[PDB]
RNA sequence: AAGGUAAGUAU
């Protein structure tokens, strides 16, 4: 609280769903489509 | 005799194993008398892919190895070598393990 | 399948790879009725007028032709085989079985890169040809 | 040894089968999608 | 147009994102805008 | 050519100097001598 | 159990 300097709440973060199943997503379409690609490249856009 | 049946069951089994290891005329796998398939050489790569069966076959030697092993068991307590007790201990022991 | 040509026995199958010199001989040693030979005669259906300048299709039923089933070991439901005067050709899949072909490709352009590969190999005088992409997976994900 | 002869009848039809098909003098041997069209 | 609606004050605050707040500092300063309300995290008379 | 019957007494892996291959063992009847 | 066959000329 700004106003009395206080410890008046919690918050608890966490991933959404929604998130998650992107970067799943992004990681399939990143694994799926590297027949004929390079390691290094591979490894870029997983690192990415 | 129940031994006497044993003993040529497994020697038929052994004799359609070899017929199905000598199918293609290629004689450099050996199957021994206790159904273990080994080379009879340092066979070369070509010779290693041209000699591979199927889970099936390795899987009828195992079971005709089995066998073997009751019967052996049952021959060894027939000529003397081992107990009664000894015996069904072994047979314990084959069926456990 | 029922638009490619079709070998009717042992001797025309001879002749189709005895009669090409600068073209590599495609056979589809197979069913029309199996599936999945359905859909390896479909692909090479599209890919047939591509690949005029450097391959010939044509299409053999092992039950009515069972002259090669002993020795190419047809026994597979559908198998793909090229030949390159009169000379079979293997290519390192990575399946194992450089033979042959053996399943459905679903790709029509991965077809033309084994043949074109086949094709530059077999002209330069080799008899295995490295496939452009490995089969050990079908890279599922 | 009960066990082992359970299991017994349940592979003997697999060995039988393969066997039979193969020590004769003749031998035998993603289609969904690509089926109705 | 970014510019000149910048200039003037076309926006509002509450249009987001403002370029000033990144998302997670934007659910940061969500999070203690509720926790500064005024009494924002009390039920004695019902209010909810 | 295509259309043609097959001349008689003719084998299809002979007169082409065709060379089978085998994979396994497991595949194809067995060789007989 | 495999996905681990260099290919090529010569008898």
């Amino acid at each position: 609280n700004e106003v009395t300097k206080e410890r008046t709440a919690q918050c608890f973060l966490r991933v959404d769903d929604e998130s998650m199943q992107r970067f799943h997503n992004r990681v399939r379409q990143i694994l799926m489509a590297s027949g004929s690609t390079t390691f290094t490249k591979i490894v870029n856009k997983w690192n990415t | 005799d129940w031994v006497e049946v044993g003993l040529q069951v497994c020697r038929q089994g052994y004799n359609m194993l070899n017929l199905l290891i000598h199918r293609k005329n290629l004689n450099y796998l050996h199957l021994d008398y206790n159904f273990n398939l080994k080379p009879v050489k340092t066979l070369t790569t070509k010779e290693r892919k041209k000699s591979r069966f199927g889970n099936a076959f390795h899987l009828c030697r195992e079971v005709l190895r089995l066998t073997k092993l009751v019967v052996d068991s049952h021959v060894q307590y027939r000529l003397g070598n081992v107990d009664a007790f000894q015996l069904a201990d072994g047979l314990q022991y084959i069926f456990a393990h | 399948s029922y638009m490619l040509p079709h070998l009717h026995n042992g001797w025309q199958v001879d002749q189709a790879i005895l009669s090409e010199e600068d073209r590599v001989v495609v056979i589809r040693f197979g069913h029309d009725w199996d599936p999945t030979c359905m859909k390896m005669d479909e692909v090479l259906y599209s890919i047939a007028e591509k690949v005029k300048n450097f391959a010939v299709i044509y299409l053999v039923d092992i039950t009515e032709v069972p002259d090669f089933n002993k020795m190419y070991e047809l026994y597979d439901p559908c198998t793909v085989m090229f030949f390159f005067r009169n000379k079979h050709i293997m290519i390192d899949l990575g399946t194992g079985n450089n033979n042959k072909i053996n399943w459905a490709m679903e790709d029509k352009q991965e077809m033309v890169d084994i043949i074109e590969t086949v094709y530059r190999g077999a002209r330069k005088g080799r008899g295995l040809v490295v496939s452009p992409k490995d089969y050990s997976t079908k890279y599922r994900y | 040894w009960r066990v082992w002869l359970f299991f017994m009848r349940g592979i003997t039809p697999l060995l039988e089968r393969w066997l039979g098909n193969l020590l004769a003098r003749q031998f035998e041997g993603q289609r969904v999608e690509s089926h109705f069209d | 147009l970014w510019y000149e609606a910048d200039k003037r004050r076309l926006f509002p605050p509450w249009i987001k994102p403002a370029d000033t707040e990144p998302p997670p500092l934007l659910v940061y300063k969500w999070c203690q805008g509720i926790n500064n309300l005024q009494d924002v995290w009390e039920t004695s008379e019902g209010e909810c | 050519f295509l259309g043609m019957p097959a001349p008689l007494g003719y084998v299809p892996g002979l007169g082409r100097g065709a060379t089978g291959f085998t994979t396994r063992s497991d595949i194809g009847p067995a060789r007989d001598a």
